[PDB]
RNA sequence: UAAAUAGUACCUGAAAUCGUUAAGAUGGAACGGAUUAAGAGAGAAAACAAGUAAAGAGGGGAAUAUUCUCUUCUUUAUUAAAAGAAACAUCAGUGAUUAAUUUAAUUUCAAUAAAGCAAUCCCCUGAAAUUGUUUUCACUUUCUCCCCGCACUAAUGUGGGGAAAACUGGCUUUAUUUCUUCAAUUAUUUUUUUUGCUGAGGAAUUUUAAAAUUAUUUGAAUUUUUCUUCUUAUAAUUUAAGUUGUUUCUAUACAGUACUUUCUUAACCCACUCGUCUUGAAAC
RNA sequence: UUGGAUAAGGUGCCUAAAUAUUCGCUCAUGAGAUCCCAUAAAAGGUGUUGGUUCAUAUGAACUAGCCCUGAAAAUGGAUGGCGCUAAAGCGGAUUACCGAUACCAAGCCAUAAAAAGAAGAAAAAAUUUUUUUUUAGAAUCUUUUUAUGAGUAGAAAAUCGUGGGGU
RNA sequence: UUUUUGUUUGCUAAUGUAAAAGAGAAAUUAUAUAUGUACCGGUACAUAAAUAAUCCUAUCAC
């Protein structure tokens, strides 16, 4: 066949549509998922922030843990370095 | 395509036959350039050779 | 640099002259492949006497039309314009040198009639 | 007075170029009164007309034009460079162009 | 850039950096005119500067030193030499450019009444520590033989007298001019006023 | 009429096909395929009163009045010729610089706008189109100088068409003269002509 | 004499070399490549106008030396059309630019207004008592007070030594996030401003079919709807199925000051003397 | 060929792009300044900048950055030149930019390979009737597609010419 | 020296721009400070300290 502008596969919504079956149904979807009211996000951003409580303490205690072992390898590494001082 | 990209992506089943049937693509210069080609990714100083890890993505996009 | 008129592109114009041919009476400037050894042209160095190449050739879907689009077709009497009877729209006529006034005078009134277009028609009169 | 002139003046620099090597489809052009890449990129897409003089009458005019456009920035210090219709020639280097307002 | 011409006072100025921006002035093609050329400075000591120009002067064609280089004395050649250097005088277009500049010493008659210009990105002010050393160009030159840094200097006296009085009559009539505008401010139409007090006029 | 891919809707209008180009075998046929195409879709800061500048043509700098969207994407304008001497024109909205001043938006003014929009709901493209008799007519007289302008003014001033764009310019300028006149400075902003000053600078300035 | 620029070195009459005229260039070579510009020569075979009506010259073909028909030139008036270019617009391909954006993950923060906690104290952080755990003091602001120097400072303050609460800073409870904060990175998505370049092809049995979109239509599904999806049918469109339209100009010309082209000159960048032996030549 | 974006290398001028941003160091009365590359050592310094270990903020001893001495050649001379010291030097860092005959998209030429092939009306302009174009079919051919293209010695093919001979 | 028209046998009318579009801008100086004023370099008082990031100049025809 003879060969013809080779559309883009990504912009232009007809051939992309023709090579991915599904894609407008996945971009009305997208779409219609962005278009939710900013109400709703609004009103319930401190409900969907205070279940995390328990999470960021948990994360508190590991990254305290991880400080702690970095600082007791210098108190002994220090410790040692006075040992040999002598 | 949409088999294509799956297969390639989750290192299926037909992943030879496919990365096989797919022509070797032919990338544009990145467009902010590279850093410098004699050196390794992983040396201190700028450089681009060696695996990059999931930074490969951005350089391909700027090739692309 | 290329000329376009029309469908019609000239990859080049200023066609490609013999190296060193300019400072010597001896070398005319019809073009000839510099062999040398040390040649400089051959080469290829920058800034000198580039060579001609299949590259440079016209597209083959007007190669050899005139700037009327039409293809020359030289004739030296009345009788070889019998094909253009029906080749009128894409071909133009153009009269030999060694034509004489009367067979001049009686191609022109006849590619006249069979509307024709001739090259050199205002030659010898 | 009169004689409105709505356009920017612009000098045409060399060519577009390299240390001794010369793309000569496009033509560096600095403009009055811009510095950065940014306030280039405003001028970008608009009409540059190179307006000279000439010996002897042409049109029964002594003038003409050489019509470009500015195509993209050059650099990170405002200058720009147009693609004219034909090259302009290095004799009008230093000569002044208009940065017209259209389009 | 885009001036008839621009008046430059090198006074103050470093010789390289003034140069450097002259020349590519010149090249785009505008028409500098550069005073006070005694008064340019260079970073280094004065003594290490004169062993750069000692270094200059021992430099001539063995053969015939007529034909070697020109040294000349005059600190507006010295700066006219630097600034051909940072050029490409050799071409015609070049050449037009370093034909579009002219060098003084001092200000002379017409240019004593233009304005003066100067570039901030050459300054020793600017460009240079406190601390480090620098030598003034008309300095140099007297010790190289040019021996008229006196004359100029008197000279320049003599203009900045004449200056100071062209200044306090320019100052008298700025104070007239605006006594006047502030007086017609209250004569003109309430909005006209307005705009102009609006907009800082 | 239009098409709405992505959630655009481009809007159609139709496109007569007159180019014709020769088949690839045997016969002749119209290049064009298509039918219909999408429309101009004009700047946004273009609206119908506002106070514009012209760019190109023999009123350049000149302020003019936005009349009316001509539905083919050029604009019919005004700076009222009682006012401007600035005719009714059809000018290509690229080549004019619109101002962030409507005209409208003036107490007085804002009433009689929509008479403003009566008298301009008759403007069509066709009647700025030259007629091909008149311009025969007027190529005539090529074949001494101050005569054959006269001549080509009389030829125009008589062109049945432009009659008609000369009496909605006369009714329309009529309309706006008094209004107009009375906003003193507001008048000479009109009848004065944009210039660019060297202490203007046009990437910083506002339209 | 047809011809003497065929005049006895006599046909033609090249190049090197030189003369006349004209035009141009001309700062220690000249020439050149590539790109344009300015001049100067030429030029219409695409670089507008087919036909139509008239009168003048002609030429042919058919019709039984007489009717119709074809045609080429000259002039007039008498109308198209097309083509190139430019501008704008549309679409598509390919870039540049500037604004964003859905949903998640990652110890984020930070504010508002009412309480409270600790005071070298707090979120911290530091120094000390076969792994964890536990403990001590030492960590802050002051435009506060006191003492000494008591004006000593860089200071519109200051150095040294002490007391103070708690504005500042830290922590806890409640309500709020358009007073203010909602970041950054990454994954996953959706748009947007101004714009450069390009337009191959021309589909008599795939420029179809499908895809998308619009308008009706049947049923269903679901994220629940003014771009929700899936098909049922019809009709159209293009986002499919590689550029089309409008307006001007050339121009109502017959070759010019325009356009095409050759040449001559400049100008920016570049450019060493060819052939040859040679590892290696611009080669002293 | 037209656009785009880069490599190496650069962005004070020559010279297209930063007198960019950010942090240190260096003053040279012969500073220094891009692999190959266009020399520099042993040995020194109470120059300055950081580190280390001993001595009741002092004294030492080391260490290593830049700088200085050591460092002399013949025509006049070379970080390429100018010049540069709040660098245009030295060691980093962050960005933007400039920059190939390389890379990307598109067009065209040729080479190689491939898919395939031994007959019917299209349009336009005038006014149903005319007019203008075309209405194809050559097998080392026609249509379409993709990739590819340095080259001495050397080889081959296809083309271009000259004297003479048949047709 | 001023005005009008023009420069569309080698000659005897005759045109060139490296740069018009508002090509606008005269104080001096110091940079770990300056400048004006008034008295005797000193004293006192003002001013300036994104200084061109400014100011000045443009259209109101007849």
């Amino acid at each position: 066949k003879k060969r013809l502008q080779n559309k883009n596969s990504l912009t232009n919504f007809a051939v992309r549509c023709r090579l991915n079956p599904a894609y407008k149904l996945l971009r009305s979807l997208a779409v219609l998922r962005m278009r939710k009211s900013i109400l709703e996000k609004s009103k319930n951003k401190k409900e969907k922030r205070v279940q995390k409580q328990i999470q960021k303490k948990e994360l508190q205690k590991i990254n305290h843990d991880y400080y702690k072992g970095v600082a007791k390898a210098v108190k002994k590494k220090k410790k040692r370095e006075e040992k040999k001082a002598k | 395509i949409e088999d294509m990209v799956y297969q390639l992506y989750t290192c299926g089943p037909v992943f030879k036959k496919v990365n096989n049937f797919l022509w070797a693509f032919k990338l544009k210069p990145p467009r902010k350039g590279f850093k410098a080609k004699r050196h390794a990714f992983n040396e201190p100083r700028p450089g681009d050779w060696g695996n990059r890890e999931a930074h490969i993505n951005e350089l391909i996009n700027r090739m692309i | 640099a290329v000329k376009k008129v029309g469908k019609i592109i000239k990859k080049r114009t200023k066609k490609f002259t013999r190296f060193q041919s300019n400072r010597f009476m001896r070398v005319k400037p019809a073009w000839r492949k510099p062999r040398g050894i040390d040649c400089r042209v051959r080469r290829r160095y920058k800034g000198t006497n580039l060579m001609p190449s299949i590259g440079y050739g016209s597209n083959k879907k007007t190669k050899f039309l005139l700037p009327n689009n039409k293809y020359k077709y030289v004739v030296k009497n009345v009788k070889e314009m019998e094909p253009l009877i029906m080749n009128h729209t894409k071909y133009c006529v153009q009269i030999a040198h060694n034509v004489s006034s009367k067979k001049r005078k009686q191609i022109i009134e006849r590619a006249k009639q069979m509307n024709v277009s001739v090259i050199n028609a205002k030659a010898r009169l | 007075l009169q004689a409105v002139r709505l356009y920017e003046k612009g000098v045409i620099l060399g060519y577009k170029r390299s240390q001794r090597n010369q793309d000569p489809n496009f033509t560096l052009i600095s403009i009055k009164n811009v510095n950065t890449k940014k306030h280039a990129q405003f001028y970008v897409g608009k009409r540059v007309a190179y307006v000279y003089r000439t010996t002897k009458h042409h049109d029964g005019v002594k003038i003409k034009c050489i019509w470009g456009k500015v195509c993209r920035t050059h650099g990170n210090s405002g200058v720009i460079r147009a693609k004219f219709k034909t090259h302009i020639p290095p004799k009008a280097f230093g000569d002044r162009v208009r940065i017209l307002m259209y389009p | 850039m885009y001036k008839k011409e621009y008046v430059i006072d090198c006074k103050g100025h470093l010789l390289g950096r003034l140069a450097s921006l002259i020349a590519k002035e010149l090249l785009n093609g505008q028409r500098i005119v550069a005073v006070r050329c005694e008064d340019i400075n260079i970073s280094g000591s004065l003594y290490r500067n004169k062993l750069k120009y000692q270094e200059f002067l021992r430099l001539r064609t063995n053969t015939n030193p007529k034909k070697g280089p020109l040294h000349l004395r005059e600190p507006s050649k010295i700066l006219w030499r630097c600034v051909r250097g940072m050029l490409p005088h050799k071409t015609y277009k070049g050449q037009l450019a370093l034909k579009k500049l002219k060098v003084c010493v001092g200000m002379p008659y017409p240019y004593d009444k233009k304005k003066k210009y100067v570039l901030p990105s050459a300054l020793r002010a600017f460009r240079l520590k406190k601390h480090r050393r620098y030598c003034r160009l008309g300095t140099l030159s007297s010790r190289v033989g040019w021996n008229y840094d006196t004359l100029v200097k008197k000279n320049e006296v003599l203009r900045k007298q004449v200056s100071k009085a062209y200044y306090k009559k320019k100052v008298n009539n700025l104070n007239e001019k605006k006594e006047i505008k502030t007086e017609a401010l209250n004569l003109i139409n309430p909005e006209q006023r307005q705009v102009l007090e609006n907009f800082g006029y | 009429k239009h098409y709405n891919v992505k959630g655009k809707k481009k809007v159609l209008v139709p496109v007569n096909a007159k180019k014709t180009i020769n088949k690839k075998y045997f016969g002749r046929k119209v290049a064009s395929k298509k039918k219909y195409v999408v429309q101009r879709k004009l700047r946004k800061s273009i609206e119908v009163g506002k106070v514009a500048i012209i760019l190109t043509g023999k009123h350049m700098g000149k302020r003019c009045i936005i009349t009316k969207i001509l539905n083919s994407g050029l604009l019919a304008v005004v700076g009222p010729y009682e006012i401007n001497g600035v005719p009714l024109k059809r000018v290509d909205s690229r080549y004019l610089v619109v101002t962030s001043t409507n005209i409208f938006n003036f107490e007085n003014i804002a009433k009689l706008k929509d008479d403003f929009l009566n008298y301009a709901q008759d403007i069509d493209d066709d009647s700025f189109i030259k007629t091909l008799e008149i311009k025969k007519k007027q190529k005539k007289l090529l074949k001494f100088m101050n005569n054959v302008i006269d001549k080509i003014k009389e030829i125009r001033k008589e062109d049945p068409k432009v009659q008609k764009l000369e009496g909605i310019q006369k009714d329309i300028g009529s309309l706006l003269k008094p209004e107009i006149l009375k906003n003193k400075v507001f008048a000479h902003y009109l009848k004065s002509k944009f210039t660019l000053r060297n202490d203007m600078v046009l990437h910083k300035m506002k339209f």
